[PDB]
RNA sequence: GACGGUGGCCAUGGAAGUCGGUAUCCGCUAAGGAGUGUGUAACAACUCACCUGCCAAAUGGACUAGCCCUGAAAAUGGAUGA
């Protein structure tokens, strides 16, 4: 790394000492769990609310941000800075806000690797693999016993149990059924109204 | 298997820096040659890789 | 069979379309072992594998591993099994590695091959090639999987295993498949599977009972994942056998009562019995069981071998009767783990009970299958064939029943011949005269005469042993020398050895005759046989005897006492062969040329010329070493012509003493032959060959050359051609920036020359070398030309109606017809692409008309000056722009040659010339009974009038003359901008997925480029394109074997010649321009040696004279 | 070279003379003399000859014999040394006169051997063995 | 597999003993230093686990197993075979 | 989907170079080549028929696979519309040899087009596409108001703003 | 986490950041070079640059010269005099 966390100050003080966090409502959603692919593309319903703000060193500067503007920094004493997460700008309403980005919440390609819920089911991988093989994988469903030159494993559904949610889920089975649940990420972790912090709810009020 | 078992034999061997005066095998991130006779040479190449 | 005789078979050989040729067949010698194990043990005359694996056959576990060890032999293996014959015979070809004209001559000599396909490795050089010939002939050839019990001693795995490497097997022979014929369907047909059998009243009534189901033919009559009519096999030999299919079909068949036809389709795919009491229930049609051979059948050898690991005596036994077979009888004799084995697999070994009945199935008759191989090879040509109507007197009629006649007339057909002073057994003595004894000694020195043989030995000098019982007994094939004839008959005599003295008439071949007996006349055909030449690869057919049509004319006849493979050796006695055979010639012949095919008709159209070329010229011009043995090897060549279908022996256009081959290594094994099994003389090899062509880039400036195209300013186009050479020889006088005439005489007898690009169709097509020596040389001695005018103008458009120059026709207008006479020296060879321009009747007694070369055109008479010019400017395209090789890719342009030149140049060199010759001027109008000037007239018709007034007498000497027009051109040339032209094959490389990237790499380092890629309709195999030069082509297959796993099939088509960026020079020959230094690397470059050893080429031209005359050494230059 | 020795060598070295000594070719080719150049396997030490063998092979020349065949060294097979040995047995096998054969450096002796071959030989060199009917 | 490499044991006197190794037709048998227990579920004739206490002995003790498996003659890109830890500083779920 | 049969089978989208005739696409794309069975002759139709004069090198070519049975719709690059944009002779039979012959603009007759075909992406659209476009290709040059290769936050070649219409 | 215009242009079935070459520009973001390597026929994948989480206070380079080491081998046994 070898700097700031990795280079100088001077490039991520600009869009942070520069941007605040000015504006009508925020909700501090966890959001970088899940890759910038398909989190760039659900950026065009998160822009025309408003945006995403500042890097999450200047959280402690937060507090001469909350003297300009009306809002407290702790009201329900929490920073709001504690994991990996983001702060979206909204003028959506108090009910509405909290289904802002949950009706459109989904999971991405990753770079380093993250689990996904294996309770809903996974979806179909590669299909049509060899009959030795399927044989060999009894921990698939829906296995056979050796058939012809070629044959369908046969699986559109979950390949171990339901119960292991986000965080403990076997990473090592969804290689099995290459495509994984993408339900996961971009959830709140308060939602923040300018002065009346609400629990984290999936839904509307 | 094989190639997770060929992986891990390169690690143990084939995968690691040699000197440029003692040859000594050091390890895979190396930087001195950690002799006494070479005087910790910092010269290092890695050892070869090949297919055959 | 324990026991058959020769005896039997002669009479049941003489019949046809029921006897089967039967062929042994790999891709390099891979699974050959397996092959002709199980066979020796079947054949009777050899009395078994007891006493087998005599008369050349090397049986070896690396080649099963993976390996050639090549070799030329032949078992004599004939059946008299039933009521009928089997011309079986063990053919081991030995083939070629990389391909070649070798690979396509020892391949062919079989008929109805069983071709072993991919080893462990597939789209190579080695199984395209050999193979290449074998699966183009549709003679319904078997598809022979590899060795099984690999799987279950060596590795150790299950038989489910062996389903796996069946499946491996199939997807490996697709892409060869795919290569030629198109292999879309055929990925589908490229696994394994049985759905036929699902229904209920199959399932439980076919299973429990026999009824039938159909195993005949599908789609393909090749080896390309079909049944074959129950003759797919296994093949393997570790303690010997002799299985497959139909093998595993029968034990199937003894456990309850099913038919083998319908068992042999469950066993070619996956099926699966649930084995309650051999009824099926569907659902595990489309979910699955368990398959065949780990349920049954190879289970029980597996269980065998685990038994004979841990050593069990009677478990063994168990196990063998649970296979649905005897137990034999070595059980309680030996301690029998192996040897049990062994006993049991020469009871079961005998595959001629099992496998005779399939190949009957699968093939009819040899007439059948003859008529679809005459259109895959050359019978004909490589453009027409004899199946097609041109070249059809009586073909067609004769192969569909085999043969050229019924009372055998003998053919020949190249397959490489046996080597000479080493095997001599045909020979005119009584025993092999005689066919019956030698029959009689073959069928008794197997087993019987080896003991006599071995008392002989021991026993005749007397006292072997000191105080011991051999001397006291003193056998005589009585009891001590019986044992040692069970494992291997010691000393058995196997291919009845030369008695008397050496007598050379020894060959290989193939010929298909019919009923041949003893003392049958064949008339035998001259060293160079014209009426045969003319007719093959032409629509031509006739039969007519000697009139002066060839070269020789004769009226001789040879004879030809039997018809030898030299499989039992010597003169045989089974000679009465049916139509079609895999036999060669025999008697006393061993001619098996290329114009001269051994028949009993006096002249024939030839059934096979000899084989194509794989790529096109593989040459070497090589010298031989001490005085007395230079025809030594010219002799040998005549030999090796005989061997190998290609050599420079019949018409010298490269001179005698170079090779034709094509390939990578072929041309090496050919240099090496001539040392070894032909002469046995030593000679001066030169491993750099092939001269690339010299072209010309652009014409020169304005000096004494006015028609050009503008300018040569550039500093270099590769490497520089200004500062390098010329300027001061003959340079101080004329010509600042170069030079591009001479002044020896200075202005009294002078000459301009320019080299033009000519387009590439053009001269590809005059270097193949269309004209004769005729076409360009005296022409009224011999009869005038017609159709050859027009040719010549189509290629190089130049006529003597052209009066402003090459420029015009060369830019606009191609392909014009038109007459090209009138031209002394058209080319290097005479048949090139050079020309003489003509732009003029006369100037003054110089450029028009030939020495005899005539259009019916005179200005005023044919008279001029040819004598002088011929000679000359033969040698100026000769010496190229860095002096030697022919100028190629070049149409040469003559701007003026002009003798009587009356005017003169005042200087040192001119004086020199008076003083020399005590001229005042130069002329031939004039004389004061000095000098000379050779001309056409004199020879032609005496004294020049209307043209000059007197002919020519006057001027600089002939000699001269010659010799100046020689140095001007080469100067001209060393100045003008030139370019090396590399000699070029295209590589239309047959490669997969993951070795196309590496196919580049090795393109890159060796020159060329990838111009486009095509791909396989339905195949994950693709063909790239991609031009690379001959010189680095050699040793290319190897190298590409060497990168992955010959992954990629290279294949050497000619595609013309390209020019790509090389310095085109070599250090000048002159010391005047070698003061200017062409330097070592750059003006003498390895690619640029291709002369000093690469260049001694001549049955047309080739001379280099040494410039400049002038009389005397003291007289040549003295104010000069 | 060669080497094929045997199983054992046959126990100890013995010779009628090391280099610089003619035993005759015993042997159909037109070689009528053996002379030593010097004995393979010998690997030796100061200021001693390189040893006739017993059975085993040698650098040697065609001092008399055909022209052809004269000159050129040549690998040979010692066959009986005058001079005696013990073997392991108790006997003490000694010949008339020194005598060996011309071979091949495989080992191989070209025509037929002459006369008497210790068996010693015999089994170092199968070749050897297989050509002769007197192997005592 | 060419030569399946083939590794027998004794625990109680604690040695490991390797058969078959790369054509070795001899023993090349190690003992185990003391505390050091040898279990193996194998699912394709590969994988031998050693459990022990003492870190320091254990590890040395794989080692020395490791180095005994290893060819000191030719190339090491040659044969790419022995035995070697996949899994060391593993501790059991109790 | 696995290849057994010729489409409609392997029913799926793939971005492909089709485009030119000569270098840019002699038999078909690097990823429908290494494939069981299927027709890779008809790949040849698409580029040849959709695209004579179009853009040639590398193109940004989309074609459902259902083989005779093909949409042939051109989404298109900002270096295709400007070879599009320049004659026949010039962009095809010179796919093996240079080219940098283009001075055409992007910036008034290219600008308006370029949101009806992309309108669902990571980048915003109507002042910040207008940028984009004005430098993604280094065959055309444009008149002075925007030119490529060069920063568009400062000095363009007579532009100093970060966005005006041009 | 390490995105898009985008397979930028070239070469090139193909080489998409990465055979190799060039120009090397912008959108959105805390954040991402038309890209450090590995790798891939080539894409991808991983790794880097680049950004945040946690731990919780020091850290990074570049030289300078003191002692020690490397260099540093020869002949009877062996000399800070021991």
């Amino acid at each position: 790394m070898s700097g700031a966390g990795s280079k100088r100050k001077n490039v991520f003080i600009e869009k942070a000492t520069k941007l605040f966090t000015t504006y009508d409502k925020m909700i501090v959603a966890e959001a970088d769990f899940v890759g910038s692919s398909q989190l760039q593309k659900i950026r065009k319903s998160i822009r025309g609310i408003g945006a995403v703000l500042m890097g999450k060193k200047t959280m402690i500067r937060k507090v001469i941000r909350d003297l300009a503007d009306s809002k407290p920094e702790l009201d329900a004493l929490n920073t709001y800075l504690k994991q990996n997460t983001c702060i979206i700008f909204c003028k959506d309403n108090i009910a509405e806000v909290k289904r802002v980005i949950n009706t459109q919440r989904v999971g991405a390609p990753a770079k380093a690797g993250v689990f996904a819920p294996n309770d809903v089911i996974i979806p179909a991988g590669p299909t049509g693999m060899e009959p030795t093989q399927t044989s060999f994988l009894q921990d698939l469903k829906i296995a056979t016993k050796i058939n012809r030159g070629q044959i369908d494993i046969v699986n559109e559904v979950h390949i171990i149990k339901t119960g292991q949610k986000v965080g403990a889920s076997e990473a090592t089975l969804l290689q099995k059924l290459n495509i994984k649940p993408f339900t996961y990420g971009l959830e709140p972790k308060i939602i923040y109204d300018a002065g009346a912090c609400y629990s984290p709810s999936i839904s509307e009020e | 298997i094989e190639p997770s078992l060929v992986i891990l034999a390169r690690k143990y061997k084939c995968d690691k820096m040699i000197c440029r005066k003692c040859y000594a095998r050091l390890h895979p991130r190396a930087v001195n040659c950690r002799k006494k006779k070479c005087g910790h040479s910092n010269n290092l190449r890695p050892k070869k890789k090949l297919l055959k | 069979m324990v026991l058959n005789s020769l005896d039997k078979m002669i009479q049941l050989q003489k019949n046809t379309a029921n006897i089967r040729n039967i062929c042994v067949l790999a891709h390099v010698d891979h699974g050959k072992t397996t092959l002709a194990d199980c066979l020796i043990s079947s054949n009777g005359i050899i009395s078994s594998r007891l006493a087998g694996k005599l008369r050349y056959m090397d049986s070896r576990e690396d080649e099963q591993i993976r390996g050639i060890t090549m070799k030329s032999s032949a078992i004599s293996l004939h059946y008299a099994t039933g009521n009928e014959e089997y011309l079986i015979n063990l053919i081991d070809s030995p083939g070629h590695v990389d391909f070649s004209s070798e690979v396509s001559t020892a391949v062919r000599i079989c008929d109805g091959c069983i071709i072993v396909v991919d080893a462990v490795e597939g789209v190579c050089p080695q199984t395209q090639a050999v193979l290449r010939q074998a699966w183009l002939e549709n003679i319904r050839p078997v598809l022979v999987i590899n060795k099984i019990d690999r799987l279950i001693v060596e590795l150790k795995f299950t038989p489910q295993e062996a389903y796996s490497h069946l499946k491996n097997i199939l997807e490996q022979i697709n892409a060869l498949t795919g290569t030629l014929f198109t292999s879309k369907v055929l990925e589908e047909r490229a696994e394994r599977e049985t759905e036929s059998q699902v229904n209920p009243n199959s399932e439980q009534g076919e299973q429990v009972y026999d009824w039938s189901t159909g195993l005949e033919d599908t789609d393909d009559s090749h080896l390309y994942f079909s049944p074959e009519q129950g003759n797919v096999v296994f093949t393997s030999a570790i303690d010997g056998w002799g299985f497959g299919i139909e093998h595993f079909a029968r034990i199937y068949s003894q456990k309850i009562g099913i038919k083998k036809e319908v068992l042999m389709k469950t066993l070619w795919g996956d099926y699966y019995i649930n084995m309650k009491a051999k009824k099926i229930m569907k659902g595990d049609q489309a979910k699955g069981k368990k398959p065949l051979f780990v349920q049954l059948i190879l289970e029980n050898i597996w269980s065998l071998y685990d038994a004979v690991l841990k050593k069990d005596k009677d478990k063994i036994d168990k196990i063998v009767t649970s296979l649905g077979l005897k137990i034999g009888a070595r059980e309680a004799r030996h301690s029998d783990p192996k040897v049990q084995i062994n006993a049991i697999c020469s009871q079961w070994l005998p595959i001629s009970h099992a496998v005779l009945a399939m190949v009957c199935q699968k093939l009819p008759s040899p007439l059948d299958i003859t008529a679809e191989r005459v259109e895959r090879l050359m019978c004909t040509g490589s453009q027409t064939f004899d199946s097609f109507p041109p070249e059809t007197q009586a073909l067609k009629a004769a192969f569909m029943k085999c043969g050229s006649e019924d009372t055998a007339p003998v053919i020949i057909f190249v397959s490489k011949m046996f080597a000479v002073d080493a095997k001599a057994l045909p020979q005119n003595k009584p025993r092999p005269l005689t066919q019956e004894e030698i029959a009689q000694r073959r069928e008794r020195a197997r087993q019987r005469h080896a003991e006599k043989l071995a008392a002989a030995q021991g026993q005749a000098p007397l006292e072997p042993t000191q105080d011991g019982s051999a001397i006291e007994t003193c056998p005589k094939g009585e009891e001590p020398r019986g044992d040692e004839q069970q494992v291997e008959s010691m000393t058995p005599k196997p291919v009845l050895q030369e008695e008397n003295n050496q007598e050379s008439f020894i060959a290989f071949a193939r010929v298909f005759s019919g009923v041949a007996r003893r003392g049958k006349k064949i008339f035998v055909l001259g060293p160079k046989y014209s009426p045969l030449e003319f007719l093959r690869r032409v629509p031509l057919g006739f039969s007519a005897p000697p009139d002066g049509l060839p070269q020789v004319p004769h009226m001789a006849y040879c004879a030809l006492e039997n018809l030898y493979l030299l499989m039992g050796r010597e003169l045989e006695y089974l000679e009465e062969v049916p139509p079609g055979n895999v036999l060669g010639i025999g008697g006393l012949q061993d001619f098996v040329l290329k114009s001269a095919t051994l028949c009993s008709l006096p002249s024939c159209p030839p059934f096979i010329p000899l084989n194509f070329e794989a790529t096109p010229i593989v040459r070497v011009a090589v010298e031989p070493k001490h005085p007395s043995e230079m025809p030594q090897l010219v002799k040998g060549m005549k030999l090796l012509n005989q061997a190998d279908p290609c050599v420079q022996i019949l018409i010298q256009e490269t001179g005698e003493h170079v090779l034709v081959t094509a390939g990578e290594v072929h041309l090496q094994r050919c240099l090496d032959d001539l040392k070894e099994r032909f002469a046995k003389i030593h000679i001066s090899v030169s491993e750099p060959i092939i001269p690339f062509r010299e072209t010309i880039t652009k014409p020169p400036k304005v000096d004494m050359v006015n028609e050009e195209i503008g300018k040569q300013q550039k500093v270099a186009v590769i490497h520089q051609m200004k500062e390098d050479q010329s300027k001061i020889p003959e340079g101080i006088q004329v010509d600042s920036d170069g030079l591009i005439t001479i002044t020896t005489p200075n202005k009294l007898a002078t000459l301009s020359v320019r080299a033009m690009p000519l387009p590439e169709e053009v001269t590809q097509i005059l270097e193949e070398n269309s004209d004769l020596i005729r076409s360009m040389e005296q022409l009224t001695s011999s009869l005038n030309e017609g159709e050859n005018t027009h040719m010549i103008h189509q290629k190089t458009q130049e006529k003597i109606w052209e009066f402003k120059g090459k420029l015009e026709q060369h830019l606009t207008g191609r392909r014009w017809r038109n007459i090209v006479d009138q031209i002394w020296s058209f080319g290097p060879r005479k048949c090139g692409p050079n020309i003489l321009v003509n732009k003029s009747e006369d100037f003054q007694n110089s450029v028009w008309t030939g020495p005899a070369d005539k259009a019916s055109k005179e200005a005023s008479r044919y008279r001029d000056l040819g004598n002088s010019i011929v000679s000359g400017f033969q040698l100026a395209t000769l010496s190229g722009p860095m002096c030697e090789e022919p100028l190629m890719g070049v149409c040469f342009v003559l701007e003026k040659w002009d003798l009587s030149k009356f005017e003169e140049q005042g200087a040192s060199d001119l004086a020199k010339e008076g003083q020399e010759e005590n001229e005042t001027c130069s002329g031939g109008n004039e004389n004061q009974e000095l000098q000379d000037g050779c001309s056409e007239a004199f020879e032609k018709r005496t004294s020049q009038k209307g043209e000059s007034p007197l002919t020519d007498c006057y001027g600089p000497f002939s000699g001269q003359l010659i010799a100046t027009m020689k140095e001007a051109c080469r100067y001209a040339l060393q100045v003008k901008p030139q370019r090396l032209m590399a000699a070029m094959y295209t590589c239309d490389i047959m490669a997969t997925g993951d070795v196309l990237g590496r196919v580049y790499a090795v393109l890159s380092k060796r020159e060329g480029r990838v111009l486009q890629e095509e791909m396989k309709e339905g195949t994950d195999m693709f063909i790239i394109k991609a031009v690379l030069p001959v010189a680095e082509s050699f040793g290319f297959a190897d190298e590409i074997r060497k990168r992955t796993s010959g992954l990629a099939s290279p294949q050497l088509v000619f595609s013309h010649w390209e020019i790509i960026p090389s310095d085109p020079f070599w250090v000048p020959t002159t010391e005047e321009e070698y003061l200017h230094f062409g330097e070592k690397a750059d003006s003498e470059n390895q690619a640029r040696k291709y002369m000093n050893a690469v260049r001694k080429r001549k049955g047309l031209y080739v001379e280099e004279k040494i410039v400049e005359h002038a009389e005397k050494q003291r007289t040549l230059s003295k104010n000069k | 070279m060669s080497k094929a020795q045997a199983v054992g060598s046959n126990y100890r070295v013995s010779l009628g003379l090391p280099v610089g000594a003619v035993m005759n070719s015993a042997d159909n080719s037109g070689a009528k003399n053996l002379y030593v150049i010097a004995v393979k396997g010998i690997k030796g030490r100061l200021n001693r000859l390189p040893s006739a063998g017993v059975g085993d092979m040698v650098m040697a020349t065609v001092k008399k014999g055909k022209p052809e065949l004269r000159k050129k060294v040549c690998t040979g097979l010692v066959v009986r040394q005058r001079k005696h040995w013990k073997r392991k047995d108790g006997v003490y096998i000694y010949f008339e006169d020194n005598a060996g054969v011309m071979c091949n450096p495989k080992g191989e002796v070209k025509g037929n051997i002459l006369g008497p071959v210790a068996k010693e030989c015999s089994d170092l060199w199968p070749k050897v063995a297989t050509n002769a009917g007197t192997i005592v | 597999a060419h030569f399946p490499i083939n590794v027998a044991v004794t625990d109680g006197g604690r040695v490991v003993e390797i058969r078959n190794f790369f054509g070795e037709k001899i023993v090349r048998r190690i003992e185990l230093l003391d505390g050091i227990t040898c279990y193996r579920n194998e699912k394709a004739k590969d994988e031998i686990v050693l459990t022990g206490n003492s870190l320091e002995l254990l590890s040395q003790s794989c080692a020395t197993i490791q180095l005994r498996s290893a060819i000191k003659y030719k190339d090491v890109r040659k044969f790419l075979d022995g035995i070697y830890v996949s899994e060391r500083n593993v501790l059991e779920s109790n | 989907m696995p290849p057994k049969v010729d489409p409609s089978e392997k029913v799926e989208v793939f971005l492909r170079v089709c485009g030119g005739e000569a270098g840019a696409m002699s038999t078909l794309a690097p990823k429908l080549g290494p494939l069981g069975v299927s027709p890779k002759k008809v790949g040849d139709d698409i580029a040849k028929a959709t695209q004579p004069w179009k853009g040639m090198k590398v193109s940004v070519k989309l074609t459902i696979q259902n083989r005779i049975a093909v949409p042939e719709v051109l989404p298109s690059a900002s270096a295709l519309v400007i070879k599009a944009l320049k004659e026949p002779p010039r962009d095809r039979k010179k796919e093996k040899n240079i080219k940098h012959n283009g001075n055409i603009p992007l910036e008034e007759i290219c600008k308006i087009a370029k949101t009806m075909r992309f309108k669902s992406l990571a980048v915003d659209f109507k002042g910040s596409v207008l940028e984009i476009l004005g430098t993604a290709h280094s065959v055309g040059c444009k008149v002075n108001g925007k030119s490529p290769r060069d920063i568009q936050a400062g000095i363009q070649s007579g532009e100093i703003e970060v966005v005006e219409p041009k």
